[PDB]
RNA sequence: CCGCACAAGCGGUGGAGCAUGUGGUUUAAUUCGAUGCAACGCGAAGAACCUUACCUGGUCUUGACAUCCACGGAAGUUUUCAGAGAUGAGAAUGUGCCUUCGGGAACCGUGAGACAGGUGCUGCAUGGCUGUCGUCAGCUCGUGUUGUGAAAUGUUGGGUUAAGUCCCGCAACGAGCGCAACCCUUAUCCUUUGUUGCCAGCGGUCCGGCCGGGAACUCAAAGGAGACUGCCAGUGAUAAACUGGAGGAAGGUGGGGAUGACGUCAAGUCAUCAUGGCCCUUACGACCAGGGCUACACACGUGCUACAAUGGCGCAUACAAAGAGAAGCGACCUCGCGAGAGCAAGCGGACCUCAUAAAGUGCGUCGUAGUCCGGAUUGGAGUCUGCAACUCGACUCCAUGAAGUCGGAAUCGCUAGUAAUCGUGGAUCAGAAUGCCACGGUGAAUACGUUCCCGG
């Protein structure tokens, strides 16, 4: 991307809910091409929290999306040939990307036995903004007000 | 492994030599260079000279070596050891 | 009284023939939860007939051939929107601007000599 | 062309007294509004004297290029060549055109081969794209060589608009010896013009005066 | 019987595709009916060599034979056709099997 | 390579040529699922006295214009260097540069 | 870098094949034996013919060799006898009946291989490189080659250091399929080794493909 | 229960518990409990002592424990001092049957030792 | 100013075990070559013997391979002994061809020389062939012009492109080699032909396109059509072009290949071949058996399998493509736990065989453990190929069950049907793939940007 600058590759909406955001969440966890191994993982994650976290799965979703959601952003760029963390801010669509990016890695340190279980068990203590999730997000805004001298 | 259909193999020079040495018990070493041959047991006190590429090793046979290849036996490479 | 689409996807080719009637779908002699045992490729199929609201109005007789299930899956629904505008024939906006009449050519790319895949390549060996 | 005749078009307009050259001095009436003037009375001999010599030119087979770049007088120069069957020069004059003849003459052959070649057939032969491709290069060809693609050899007279906007023809001429028929503002060096007219040529209507009456000359050479 | 079944191999179809044309031309001419040539799977030979002559190897070339097939079944032979093929001479680029 | 060596390769093709059938039906016997102890004995011990070069598995095939062992094409007979420059200069037939 | 052989990508485009003839498998090596011996020794006989090119077409029951030649008369030879006699020998090693044809090359000095042969034979004789290339241009460029490019590469003059030097005239599209490039190539073996000489000759594109 | 010897199969599935002893493998296992009917997915816990007492008299068919690790010295022994190349290279601590020993020799000449 | 060069991402390498190559060391020999990118799963598309060039020993001297001559015999064929074999010694047969009855031919043996032979040295004497910068956009020339001239201009400037692409400007105008196009393949449609392929409408069906039949559809493979900034809108210098939109299977060189300018590196190869020179010639040539190229304190490169619940195991059940096959691929059936064996049909193949794709899905189980993860290693027992598996083959079965709990500094690949993952096939090949070459299945994340590194 030096010339012309294409951008995100477009992708179709979830099959279940026709929710593009869901459909991310399931490309961005995808392991090995595996897409049908992850949305079985996804939809029970999901209807966990439908019938006991909360009241509807795919807002759910969302209430633990804009729980992690990270807004200030240090990237590391030299100005005029020095170190410099300057701090940029994020847009909403890659907002998103990193939040569901953190969400699934903080699954990934859940264990309890299954993938399902460690999915809704984190996306639940996200969406109460006690996950270990949301730490990271608050690191990159503590990493963001450290570096504020650069601006 | 020789299949057990086909049964032991043995180099028809070998075998004769050794027949008509177990005949008049010669005692003498065979000196032979058919490491691929089985060890019979009718080769059971000979002494057998095998070549190992560079000379004859002297192996002297028992019955603990019936169903063994001569090659077994005599060793080819000389590894004395880095240091 | 019967209409005819073919469609092509990651090389597997779907005819289908569709018809006024119960609704009923027959993907080669068997029912659309017996052929495709995932959901996503059920949806994939009935998205055409979702979108232009005629689901209980036509009956699909299909065979399909070649590729993988998520393949066929992609041409029947292809074939099925063919099948779809050479019955109505107005109904060609609405499949087009859902882009299903896109026949969409992607295919598996040659592996090359000194590549180990097609945009792939061996280790540098750190210099 | 009467001093009348020039006056109503124009003839005696000029460019501004901050932009003249020095040789001009005895072809300038006056300044108004801080305007040069050319003096009518110098023009009309020296015009009447290029138009006999044109005129004697086009009678033994002469060979006529009219010459002018000026993007809205190009179309009235060309006009000009095509009505008394000579030939022009309207788009961007070419260096070395007149002293690189062969060269030119290898560029009018590719316009006549590519030309040829569309009427002969072959084009299905080509594929699509590079039919449509050869038709873009014969169109350049024909844009670039069109008034000189039957000029046949090194042409017997030149007639020039703005001989200072087209000082490398000039240039070229007064190498070969090929005589120069020239509209020369105030602002130009009339050296290089062996007949040269004093006038106006930044107004069309002026240019479209001189080029009728040489037409109308060559074609009277021509009728004999 | 009478049936003739004849498959014509080629490595260039330009040719084949002449060779298939006079045949049934002829089989024709003698009132025969026969089906049009019928064009089979061509098969696609492909051969992977090293250019360099030492050292390279990431440095290869791909060469490829594709041998045409035809099939011309003729159903109702008049026993004239039968002779009448055999006086065909195809181009020396053709294979020709009758089968009966 | 050597001449001796394409010397040694047509004295093996030659001799596994006059010994084919006594070497084909002494393996029968061998391998003869029903047969006499002794028959099948004596035929391991007749199989070693012919020559050994009269065993097709010791041939190694060569390219028939260089005798390279390496490389070797059993479409052609030709190593990969011989098989490309007669090639390009279109002396195979049908062969070809192939993309897809 | 290095060229691809212009000779071969254009076969089957502009460029037919030197063998016409189909095999399967079983026959093919021992065919390609067959032809490469009748070219060997039809070169070893009429090298002093100036044969162009030798294609060999084989029927199912027999063999035909075409023999584009530039003096014909030299190898049809009188009343036909060494043809006649080469017939005979070719039909000994192709091991099957064999028949001989004659083609004119009407222009010998716009086909690649005499003209080749031609320059090392005179390299052979001690004429300087440069004098043999720039007449062989010429004389192509004469008698009608849109282009001509050739190249003598090797100890030129018996100097020490090795050298290429090549010489084109006209127009010579390598990277044209379209085009007609006819290419061959010879060599030299003077008293201090190989010179190569490799000649490229442009007849103009041709439209239709094979056809 | 002791079925084969000191060492004691855990309370998991029987077939996987009889794994655990030496010289019984999961092929074995499943033969074992083939002849005394004993189901493959029963624990060894919910099992009767006459049933553990028919596990014992069928493992005590095979070879296991210690009068196998003995039967496997012995074999390696008789090698070892019969002089043959295998034996040798048994009591140089390096692969036997033929493996590289130029690289990828570690499992039997142990970790690596700098000079 | 450009490039997976970085950034943004995804997955690796570096740790483990093994496979493989190299260095080193060892050895009787561990044959030779390739050595920063651009050597190190490289020559080698396949070292048990052979291959084989290496070593040990046994042997030959016009010779294993060629021509020439002389002498003696048809050629060929069957068996014995000695020997590891090479070889040495022997024993058992002919008369076909024109026969100017001379003899010559096919061959074999023997003698003498001219010679053969050399994978012997030089790739710093070479041809040919190849790598690399780099598929980077350059490298030049004619004529004109400019300058006393070496030279310059064109080829720079403004824009614009993947592009020295293109347009404008301009003493330049053109051209050549490049770039693009012409070629292959892929995506849509149409025409033609319909078996061995196909089955929509029909008649029966032993419910199998199987069988009457059908030529519609899939498909096959030959010929065409289609995309060009062509159309619209905006920006732009009334320019090129750019951005967007319509239509369309396809949109801005649609995707992928082939295609590699002038030259650079005295780059690689005298061991494919060819070749100047030098060198050896009862030996640096030739034959044979056995050994070696597989060694093993170590170091490096490239890979494979993992370390697990997005998973292991059991059972049940789906959906491929591209290929190969006659000393070949080898069904069904029987036997064997199994690798396989026996019997034996079919197929030179859209027909028959290789040949059941696997990830997938459904059910059950396992419960985070060095484990029902992992499979190294070793023991016992086998099958096949092959004269022959000791050194040193592959595979099967029983048992054994290492290290490994995601890997430091550093470093690599990749921009879409790509990465990742999952199987399938082919060449070489008696046998011997984790390599190489090809094929499909499932199938992403990210790109603000051009400061830095790297190369132009
Ligand atoms: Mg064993
Ligand atoms: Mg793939
Ligand atoms: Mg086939
Ligand atoms: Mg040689
Ligand atoms: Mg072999
Ligand atoms: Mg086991
Ligand atoms: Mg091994
Ligand atoms: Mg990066
Ligand atoms: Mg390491
Ligand atoms: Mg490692
Ligand atoms: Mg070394
Ligand atoms: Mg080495
Ligand atoms: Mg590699
Ligand atoms: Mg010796
Ligand atoms: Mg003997
Ligand atoms: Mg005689
Ligand atoms: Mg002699
Ligand atoms: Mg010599
Ligand atoms: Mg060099
Ligand atoms: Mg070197
Ligand atoms: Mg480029
Ligand atoms: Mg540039
Ligand atoms: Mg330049
Ligand atoms: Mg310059
Ligand atoms: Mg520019
Ligand atoms: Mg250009
Ligand atoms: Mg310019
Ligand atoms: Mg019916
Ligand atoms: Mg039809
Ligand atoms: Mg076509
Ligand atoms: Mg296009
Ligand atoms: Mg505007
Ligand atoms: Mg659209
Ligand atoms: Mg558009
Ligand atoms: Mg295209
Ligand atoms: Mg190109
Ligand atoms: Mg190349
Ligand atoms: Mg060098
Ligand atoms: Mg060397
Ligand atoms: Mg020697
Ligand atoms: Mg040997
Ligand atoms: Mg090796
Ligand atoms: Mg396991
Ligand atoms: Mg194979
Ligand atoms: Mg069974
Ligand atoms: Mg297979
Ligand atoms: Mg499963
Ligand atoms: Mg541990
Ligand atoms: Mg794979
Ligand atoms: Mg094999
Ligand atoms: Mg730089
Ligand atoms: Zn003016």
């Amino acid at each position: 991307p030096r010339r012309r600058v294409i951008g995100q590759r477009k992708i179709l909406p979830d099959p279940k809910f026709g929710s593009e955001l869901l459909a991310k969440f399931v490309n961005i966890l995808m392991v090995d091409g595996k897409k049908s191994t992850a949305e079985s993982i996804v939809y029970s994650a999901l209807e966990t929290l439908a019938q006991r976290s909360g009241k509807s799965e795919l807002e759910a979703f969302e209430v633990a999306l804009e729980n992690v959601r990270p807004t200030v952003e240090v990237k590391s760029r030299r100005v005029g040939g020095s170190t410099y963390q300057v701090p940029v801010e994020v847009r909403p669509v890659r907002r998103n990307a990193l939040a569901m990016r953190w969400i699934v890695e903080a699954a990934r340190k859940r264990g309890d036995k299954s993938m399902a279980l460690r999915l809704a068990n984190e996306l639940s203590d996200a969406a109460e903004n006690k996950g270990t999730a949301v730490k990271k997000r608050e690191d990159v805004h503590r990493m963001a007000e450290a570096n504020k001298a650069f601006a | 492994p020789r299949s057990l259909k086909k049964g032991p193999f043995i180099d028809l020079h070998l075998l004769k030599k050794v027949e008509k040495a177990v005949e008049s018990g010669d005692k003498k070493p065979l000196r032979t260079w058919s490491r691929r041959s089985t060890i019979f047991p009718n080769m059971i006190g000979l002494t057998i000279a095998v070549h190992n590429g560079r000379q004859h090793v002297p192996v002297f046979v028992t019955d603990e070596m019936v169903g063994h290849k001569l090659g077994e036996f005599a060793p080819t490479r000389t590894y004395r050891g880095h240091a | 009284n019967q209409y005819y689409g073919t469609g092509r996807r990651k090389s597997s080719a779907a005819r289908v023939f569709i018809k006024p009637g119960n609704g009923k779908i027959v993907i080669n002699q068997r029912s659309l939860e017996q052929y495709f045992g995932r959901e996503t490729a059920r949806m994939v199929v009935r998205q055409p007939l979702e979108l232009v609201d005629m689901v209980e109005k036509l009956d699909l007789y299909i065979t399909v051939k070649g590729g993988g299930i998520s393949g066929q899956a992609g041409a029947i629904r292809h074939g099925i929107t063919r099948a779809l505008m050479e019955y109505d024939e107005s109904l060609r906006s609405e499949l087009r601007k859902a882009g299903f009449v896109t026949r969409d050519a992607r295919q598996v790319e040659r592996k090359k000599v000194g590549l180990r895949k097609a945009r792939r390549r061996p280790q540098f060996s750190k210099r | 062309v009467s001093m009348r005749d020039m006056l109503k078009a124009g003839v005696h307009f000029g460019h501004q007294t901050r932009y003249w050259n020095p040789k001009m001095k005895p072809f300038i009436f006056g300044a108004r509004n801080k305007v040069h003037i050319i003096n009518l009375e110098k023009t009309v001999p020296m015009f009447n004297e290029a138009l006999a010599e044109l005129n004697k030119i086009a009678s033994r087979k002469g060979k006529i290029l009219f010459v002018g770049t000026k993007r809205a007088a190009s179309e009235a120069v060309k006009d000009a060549a095509l009505s008394c069957d000579q030939f022009f020069v309207n788009h961007r004059w070419l260096g070395g055109m007149l002293t690189n003849w062969k060269t030119v003459r290898q560029s009018i052959k590719r316009l006549k081969d590519l030309e040829t070649q569309s009427q002969d057939g072959t084009f299905d032969k080509l594929t699509k794209k590079e039919a449509l491709m050869r038709t873009r290069e014969l169109e350049k060809l024909e844009n670039s060589l069109g008034g000189i693609k039957d000029m046949g050899g090194l042409p017997d007279a030149l007639f020039v608009i703005d001989a200072d906007h087209e000082h490398i023809a000039i240039k070229e001429a007064n190498n070969l010896g090929i005589p120069v028929f020239a509209i020369v503002d105030t602002n130009s060096d009339p050296d290089g013009v062996d007949f040269v007219i004093p006038g106006n040529d930044d107004a069309i209507r002026a240019v479209t005066l001189y080029l009728g009456a040489v037409a109308a000359t060559v074609r009277e050479g021509r009728s004999q | 019987n009478q049936r003739i079944r004849i498959r014509l191999k080629a490595f260039d179809h330009r040719l084949i595709d002449q060779a298939t044309a006079e045949i049934v031309e002829t089989a024709k001419r003698t009132g025969a009916q026969v089906r049009g040539p019928i064009p089979l799977p061509t098969r696609k030979e492909r051969f992977t060599v090293l250019i360099s002559p030492h050292v390279n190897k990431d440095a290869r070339d791909q060469y490829e034979i594709r041998t045409h097939l035809r099939l011309v079944d003729i159903v109702e032979p008049t026993e004239k056709t039968v002779d009448a093929l055999m006086r065909l001479d195809l181009a020396a680029g053709v294979d020709v099997q009758i089968s009966l | 390579a050597k001449q001796s060596m394409k010397a040694r390769e047509v004295k093996r093709v030659a001799l596994a040529d006059k010994y084919f059938a006594k070497r084909a039906e002494l393996k029968a016997i061998i391998s003869d699922v029903n047969a006499s102890d002794e028959d099948r004995w004596n035929a391991v011990l007749k199989l070693q006295t012919l020559p050994r070069d009269s065993s097709p598995s010791r041939q190694r095939n060569r390219c028939r214009q260089t005798g390279r062992p390496h490389g070797f094409l059993r479409k052609f007979g030709l190593s990969r260097i011989k098989v490309r420059e007669a090639a390009m200069r279109g002396e195979i037939p049908g062969l070809k540069k192939a993309s897809w | 870098g290095q060229k691809v052989h212009p000779n071969g990508i254009r076969l089957g485009i502009v460029k037919p094949w030197n063998s016409t003839w189909f095999a399967n498998t079983k026959e093919f090596a021992d065919n390609l034996d067959s032809d490469f011996k009748v070219r060997q020794y039809l070169t070893k006989e009429l090298a002093k013919a100036s044969v162009s090119r030798i294609v060999i077409e084989r029927p199912a029951k027999s063999i035909r060799v075409t023999i584009h030649t530039a003096r014909p008369g030299i190898v049809i030879g009188k009343k036909g006898e060494d043809v006649e006699k080469l017939r005979k020998v070719v039909a000994d090693i192709a091991g099957v009946p064999a028949q001989i044809n004659i083609a004119e090359v009407r222009k010998p000095e716009l086909d690649a291989k005499l003209v080749a042969d031609s320059i090392t034979s005179q390299l052979e004789r001690r004429v300087m490189f440069r004098r043999a290339m720039k007449r062989a241009v010429q004389n192509a460029m004469r008698l009608g080659a849109k282009g001509i490019k050739v190249e003598v590469s090797g100890r030129l003059g018996g100097a020490e250091i090795a050298r290429t030097e090549w010489y084109r005239e006209g127009r010579v599209p390598l990277h044209t399929l379209r085009a007609d490039i006819d290419y061959n190539t010879s060599e030299a073996h003077t008293t201090y080794g190989v010179i190569g000489v490799k000649v490229w000759i442009f007849k103009g594109e041709i439209l239709g493909g094979m056809a | 229960a002791r079925i084969a010897g000191i060492n004691i199969p855990d309370h998991k599935h029987a077939v996987i518990a009889l794994t655990s002893i030496y010289g019984v493998g999961k092929t074995r296992s499943k033969a074992i409990l083939a002849a005394a009917g004993i189901a493959e997915d029963v624990k060894i816990s919910e099992l009767s002592e006459g049933q553990i007492d028919t596990l014992r008299d069928e493992v005590a068919k095979f070879v296991v424990e210690g009068d196998l690790r003995r039967e496997i010295s012995m074999s390696i022994k008789r090698l070892m001092d019969l002089g043959c190349y295998r034996g040798l290279r048994h009591r140089r601590g390096l692969p036997v049957r033929g493996q590289r020993t130029k690289t990828n020799a570690r499992t039997r000449k142990g970790p690596r030792k700098p000079i």
